[PDB]
């Protein structure tokens, strides 16, 4: 009585995936969909890496002493330290968060003259927090001030058209002072004021004097497009404007570069490099990732049911 | 388990069967032996690595950073971007879930279909000339040396050729 | 549907098997007679189960307030709120018709399925002692009484102790 | 001759489902996926609930009569209601909400005295906006005020370091007076100028006399970290800073609180209890919820297909 | 096909079965001819009809805008949005990637397990008067014309009329 | 020997469909699931549509002469165009983008006569900016000054109490004059506040010369509650208010209206008219419309496996 069978393989003890029906369930084979792996360094090879350092990435466009490094650069990978500091003297950006975002991606940035000469008053404004090799403030910036001590600042108009081929990142500042009376010996008594104006953009700033701050402001010029600056005191005044280069990515972290791996997701925490769907380390990540999934692990049956002998 | 073959009749599988993933062991008057199956393994893979390529390398989605680690945003545009994206992970903890619980649903499924496709390939195959025994083995009617076992395995058995002989030892009783 | 059993070559159902989800009725020499099967009904159960306990008793993610009901905030934010929380009403009611759609079909052809399987397992057992309708009955060429029916139905029945007896009375 | 048949049960009492093949096929047994059947009321057991009524949360830090029990209070499920109002006497906070919601996640709060002591002042400005006994004030809070009418308010700095382990929540006021004439009576007369500055917050304040008003301004103080307050009037000064407990959540209702139910899942009109994957109830929940559908009902197959007798 | 019907022991399909999607082909003393099964090709259009019926026609909710390209607005808002807007974008994509790509595998075995049910049928109808070849043909046993192919199809073949010849033959 | 064969039906040309272990498997037929035609006009059959024009949406509210069409204007969808502008005299909404999309649903507008009378002052102020046959006004505005150059401003209180049934659009302005001596010349002489108060609002302003501007002011004022206006200059008073009609949809479009197509999903690049549940066609999309993709193509299989000899 001859005879033959069917059948199929199996292993000694498989590994327990999930199915729709049954929890754990022993196949032959599975592999991992979801990344644990992190990599703790900042994959820089194939990219140009520009790690700020002590710079903070908008300290880039106004220029304290810490930036005198970056005040133009390209990449198309910036690396934000937590050390970072964007002013040399008190005072806040406003919208601060999408000027990051936006030069976050910009592959750098380029400076170039707006060329304002400055006539029947004082340019050389300085502060000594801000002091060094090159100049004794804001390296992008001019302080402008009266030729005197409470001398009368004429009411004034700078214009700047944008001769390019793309966008130009103008930023001007207001200065508060610490008193009235300190307002009063930079630029003169009565009440001062700063209007700024493009075909898009139209805002009026007052000095709050009291507690000493530079508050800067910024826009986006269109190409062709002009900016018009009428102010009678408390101005600071841009001497450059930035373009922007081609395409970046931003990273905040505090993991050290290596140029030595291959890497298109980053995480404060260094790099993840995986071809898996899924990833379980960090939730908040840039660049080309697997996406954030709260499940340390999801097994992927490449086998059939394991039924042992 | 859908087709019954794993883990279902067939009362398990071969620890010992190295070569392949499904396969033939007979049992003749020259011994025993074990033989893999090319075709119905590569049918397999080839729709398992198919399976690999639909998730394994897919191209990532553009990220980038909307919060601010270091110095914190103001607070109700933080918790309205913390909320988008507990939401964002709710969904794709969700999806991932899902879509490997199916896959392997279907993987589980897809080869218990291959086993039972050869089983029913054999079956017809033989013809009259042999029977189902329910363990997922064929009792076999004739003589059946190592030759007539490799023809069977490669899909050249003649059904014809042992006929005859079959019949003589399947109806056990005059006509 | 798609294993040809339950609605297919199997005319219904029993409103009278109230014992179990899948069993035998034989009919011979001593009247009728009707038992479920455990192995086959208890294993899809195991699998309905299954599925419950992947659906019910999730643990949730916890959710803040984003918006003011009573103090109605900027409506820039809160728009963009009202739509991201539409999306996801849309992205949700999505998953969970389809989710529930496809568990569902699913459902329908795994026990279906346990239908088939069983059949199979009876099919084999019987060898040449019986044939086939196609609606779902073995007729059996040989007498079984009542306590030879139960060998059949659970999985002792030796086919070579009527096989001569039932080849004969397939001529 | 002899024959066995086989078959599965029925019923005539089959469910209608739904499939990706067809809508409405009739199965033995189904079981309903969507949550529909609300709780009217706030489910409080297990918790430790705080109802705030007629106090609006905002109101927890300064102390309107409204607010007067829940200076100080423990809690981990915090309930606003419509009633409640963060103000006795005009007035308004600065980013509001964004302080709301950090306070829904406090735990409740604890509240410290900041040591303030003066002198050469009054202490006691009260206003008939606010009673107690008749005219009162904010209770967390000292409305400072020149010693006798038109007298001058003098130049004054008040420094508060953080001595705790957390945070501290410094609360401050201005106040704007309904005239150029009652400001003169009530402080000195001339500039009246208030800063307040910690070691990451720095802020000028002038008064605006033309409508009698109160605006409350805030910040946390870090731990270590000392807040600094110079001003010569129109200065609503806290007499009480105060310390979050742990963690908590908010919530907005109408219903009543109940302690004899479970529940993590609140909404407009109370609480989802459920362990079903979706609800149907309330789009807008807080807690740990069902995910909201639009389906009224989405029914899952228990059962096989049914072919009735 | 998880049923091995097409694409697995039937060789191929028939470029000249216009009646339907599934049917008979005969050959006999009278000669060949095709005809085709209604019940089986109906049994899965409905099936198909009844995909295009929960995909097709779907009532969508109202969406207003959230932003303007006239006037550009706050960019920390704005990028908020973008920003939602691409996961929500890579959300359906992989969604629809994967409905039709899951949709088409259960089409696929669908139309493979009315192959194989019809086949099916058709085996446990003819009893022990045919035997299968392997290759989706039933040799049977006794002589039958067109009027005989007929019944089959039909679905009304008396067995037991043809049971004592085709035996015989079975044996000789 | 008879012989009786079953099969499948081919054709000669099968279409290519993926599944989850092939792709570009061949189906006999297969039906496309992803939308690409688009109709570059905006469907307005059905619709009572309006086709702002030269005319700004928030313009509408105040009347400049490019908006005399639409004061009072009835649609249930919007159309806005590029070249649409909100003011004649410079000048800016505040928080504009709010309004807007609270315009864009609106049903339109009806303006109601708030019911203000003044004597002591003039009430016709106009300018060459916005022409209408000769110098005039926002046709729902009155630019209050001074009987002649130089002359006080008296202190005045106006009073509108909402008598409908839903909330009221409130909009007034604070002309910021071009020199102190400007303001002077209108207005009176000294600080000029002007003062909204409601009983769920509290605003104060002062205007800022040096740059020509009238800034407009918004409040939702509900039924039965007051709205009271205190100033004494600078002040540009509502004439009518506005009320809701009913629903809308807004659309922004450089396409043309055809009232002989009939759609529902619009986009700034015409209209999307499909039962298939996504498109390909744009990503930002108002109405009711079909979920957004980035394929071009993703075709759902409607037969079998080709199978050709
Ligand atoms: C005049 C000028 O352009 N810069 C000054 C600067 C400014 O007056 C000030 O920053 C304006 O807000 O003051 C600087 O000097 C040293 C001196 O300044 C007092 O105000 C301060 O109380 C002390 O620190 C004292 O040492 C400065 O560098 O900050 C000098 C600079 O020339
Ligand atoms: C003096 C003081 O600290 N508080 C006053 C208070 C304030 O001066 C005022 O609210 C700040 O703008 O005014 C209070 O009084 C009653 C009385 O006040 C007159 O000024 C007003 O003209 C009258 O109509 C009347 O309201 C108050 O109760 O708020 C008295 C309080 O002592
Ligand atoms: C008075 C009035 O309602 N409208 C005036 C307008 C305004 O007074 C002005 O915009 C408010 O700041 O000014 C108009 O002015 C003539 C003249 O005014 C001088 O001050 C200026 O320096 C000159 O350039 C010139 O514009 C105007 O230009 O429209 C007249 C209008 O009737
Ligand atoms: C949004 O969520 C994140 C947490 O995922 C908050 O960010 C951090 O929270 C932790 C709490 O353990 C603290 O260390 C810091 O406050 C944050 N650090 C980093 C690196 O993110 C964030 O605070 C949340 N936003 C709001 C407004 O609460
Ligand atoms: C966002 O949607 C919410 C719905 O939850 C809106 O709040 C409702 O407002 C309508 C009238 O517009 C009322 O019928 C409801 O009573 C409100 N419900 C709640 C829970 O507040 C809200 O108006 C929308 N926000 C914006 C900016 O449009
Ligand atoms: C968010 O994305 C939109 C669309 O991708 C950006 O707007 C586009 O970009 C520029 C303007 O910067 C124009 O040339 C395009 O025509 C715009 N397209 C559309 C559809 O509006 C927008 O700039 C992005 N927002 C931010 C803050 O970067
Ligand atoms: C193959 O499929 C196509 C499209 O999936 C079918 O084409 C439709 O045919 C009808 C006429 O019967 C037309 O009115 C429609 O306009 C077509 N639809 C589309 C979307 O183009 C075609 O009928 C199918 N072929 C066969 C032979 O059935
Ligand atoms: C099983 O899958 C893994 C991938 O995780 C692979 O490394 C391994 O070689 C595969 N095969 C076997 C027989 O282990
Ligand atoms: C069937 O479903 C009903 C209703 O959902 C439920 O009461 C019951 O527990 C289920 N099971 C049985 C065996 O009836």
């Amino acid at each position: 009585g001859d005879k033959i069978c069917l059948g199929h393989h199996a292993v000694a003890n498989g590994t327990k995936v999930n199915t729709l029906t049954e929890r754990g369930i022993e196949v032959v084979n599975a592999t991992e969909t979801v990344e644990t792996t992190n990599i703790k360094k900042i994959c820089t090879q194939g990219k140009r890496p520009t790690d700020l350092g002590q710079c903070g990435l908008l300290g880039t466009l106004i220029g304290p002493p810490q930036c005198d490094q970056f005040l133009e650069f390209s990449s198309d990978l910036i690396i934000e330290r937590r050390e970072g500091t964007d002013i040399c003297y008190p005072g806040r950006f406003t919208n601060e968060e999408s000027l990051r975002q936006i030069l976050r991606r910009s592959g750098g940035i380029g400076k170039e003259s707006m060329g304002f000469t400055y006539s029947g008053i004082r340019t050389n404004g300085a502060t000594s927090a801000c002091t060094r090799s090159g100049s004794s403030f804001y390296a992008e910036m001019k302080w402008l001030l009266s030729n005197s001590d409470n001398a009368a600042f004429p009411q004034m108009t700078k214009a700047y058209r944008n001769p390019r081929n793309k966008p130009a990142l103008i930023i001007w500042g207001v200065h508060h002072s610490e008193s009235v009376s300190e307002q009063t010996k930079l630029y003169g008594s009565g009440n001062k004021l700063i209007t700024v104006r493009s075909s898009k953009y139209q805002q009026s700033f007052t000095p709050n004097p009291g507690a000493r701050r530079i508050d800067f402001h910024w826009l986006l010029l269109d190409p062709n497009d002009t900016v018009t600056f009428t102010f009678n005191g408390a101005f600071i005044a841009p001497d450059r404007t930035s373009f922007f280069r081609g395409e970046s990515l931003g990273v905040q972290s505090d993991a050290p570069l290596d140029s030595s791996c291959r890497g298109d997701c980053f995480h404060s925490g260094g790099t993840i490099v995986s071809s898996l769907p899924f990833q379980n380390i960090n939730s908040r990540t840039v660049g080309k990732c697997p996406r954030y999934v709260k499940q340390k692990s999801l097994l992927l049956a490449t086998g059939m049911r394991n039924v042992p002998e | 388990g859908l087709f019954g073959a794993i883990a279902g009749f067939i009362e398990n599988g071969w620890e010992g069967l190295i070569n392949g993933w499904y396969g033939f062991r007979h049992q003749n008057a020259q011994g025993e032996g074990t033989a893999a199956d090319y075709k119905s393994t590569q049918s397999a893979i080839d729709q398992i690595t198919g399976k690999l390529n639909r998730l394994i390398g897919k191209t990532n989605q553009q990220f980038e950073l909307i919060d601010n680690e270091f110095n914190e945003i103001e607070q109700q545009i933080g918790n309205v971007i913390n909320w988008t994206r507990d939401a964002m992970t709710e969904i794709w903890s969700y999806n991932a879930e899902l879509l490997v619980a199916m896959e392997n649903q279907h993987t589980i499924d897809l080869a218990d279909s291959e086993m039972s496709k050869l089983y029913e390939r054999v079956k017809k195959q033989l013809r009259e000339n042999a029977e189902e025994d329910g363990t997922g083995c064929f009792e076999i009617f004739h003589k059946c040396d190592d030759q007539c076992m490799e023809s069977i395995r490669n899909n050249t058995y003649d059904h014809t050729q042992y006929r005859t002989e079959s019949l003589q030892n399947r109806i056990q009783i005059d006509s």
